[PDB]
């Protein structure tokens, strides 16, 4: 493996969190990025008492992150595959998940780390980069079927990428993913086609990127309050959605609408998406993003 | 890296 690291290279620090199919720890990593002797990584692990899928999964999910690059996606640094335990390094997101981020900007928050709440211009910001690693995704042919805020990544100078691949699924051959039964799944993120037929498209991926406007503006305030999941179930398939924070700004409502067209052909696009964007941005987006990449064809 | 378990529910969709 070309993706391969030396078991010897990697330094636990503290536990960062639970993920998806184990422990998440902060680690020193030696020589694992060009120019830097040691570099602070996430390092993802397995729980010891995983289940034969979830152990599948963690596998799968490491796996499709060899295949991304893109400023707005949280980087793939190595495995350590030779031994047990298998350790995936990823690049480390100093501010942590965007919904964790979101909720101690909070005035009331405990944890509020002394900063204002995002600016319209921050939303925007934000907005345009979720927006440009979905495009990534979708050019690429994955539908990412979790997109949410707490799937979304705050780096050291506050760039949002998307993170947590663990639902991801391609798309190459027919545009969709279909898969119909139970599943314990983020029914208040998810679209009403993909909740009624099983299907998802980056339309609903789509959908979902509405929501985390919705979370953005409301700062991870937690969708349908008051319904329980199978309520929301009922309430999206039936054309409900979510209604307007407090004092949400009206450019981003407007956005949230059009995610939310009951029809997904109705939705727009990832690439409409920074493409209304794309005037209100940091000068340093068109020499990072996707969008203004030679790779977007 | 906060995990957020009750963004998940049980539920049947297809």
């Amino acid at each position: 493996d070309e993706w391969e690291v030396s078991r010897e290279k990697i330094t636990l620090l503290r536990e960062l969190g639970q993920g998806s199919f184990g422990m998440v720890y902060e680690g020193n990593a030696r020589d694992i990025i060009k120019g830097e002797a040691e570099t602070r990584v996430a390092v993802k692990t397995v729980n010891e008492s995983a289940s034969l899928r979830e152990r599948i999964e963690f596998l799968n999910e490491a796996s499709v992150m060899k295949g991304f690059t893109c400023h707005h996606v949280v980087r793939l640094l190595g495995v350590v595959s030779k031994g047990q335990p298998t350790l995936v390094v990823m690049e480390l997101m100093a501010h942590g998940d965007l919904k964790s981020y979101l909720r101690s900007l909070r005035p009331e928050a405990e944890n509020n780390p002394g900063r204002p709440p995002p600016t319209l211009q921050e939303m925007i910001q934000m907005a345009a980069e979720i927006a440009d690693g979905m495009a990534y995704l979708n050019a690429k042919k994955f539908v990412h079927r979790d997109l949410a805020a707490r799937n979304c990544m705050v780096a050291h100078d506050f760039t949002v990428k998307i993170g947590d691949f663990g639902m991801t699924r391609d798309i190459y051959e027919t545009d969709y993913y279909r898969k119909g039964g139970k599943g314990l799944l983020p029914v208040r993120w998810m679209a009403p086609e993909s909740l009624k037929d099983g299907v998802f498209t980056t339309s609903s991926d789509m959908w979902s990127f509405g929501v985390v406007l919705w979370e953005i503006t409301s700062l991870a305030e937690q969708p349908y309050q008051g319904l329980s999941n199978e309520q929301v179930l009922k309430f999206v398939m039936d054309g409900g959605y979510l209604d307007q924070p407090d004092n949400c700004p009206e450019r981003v409502t407007d956005l949230m609408r059009m995610c939310w067209q009951f029809n997904p052909n109705m939705r727009p696009t990832f690439l409409e998406i920074v493409n209304l964007l794309k005037d209100d941005l940091h000068p340093s987006f068109p020499e990072v993003s996707f969008f203004h990449s030679e790779e977007n064809k | 890296y906060n995990p957020y378990p009750e963004d998940y529910g049980d539920i049947e969709i297809g």
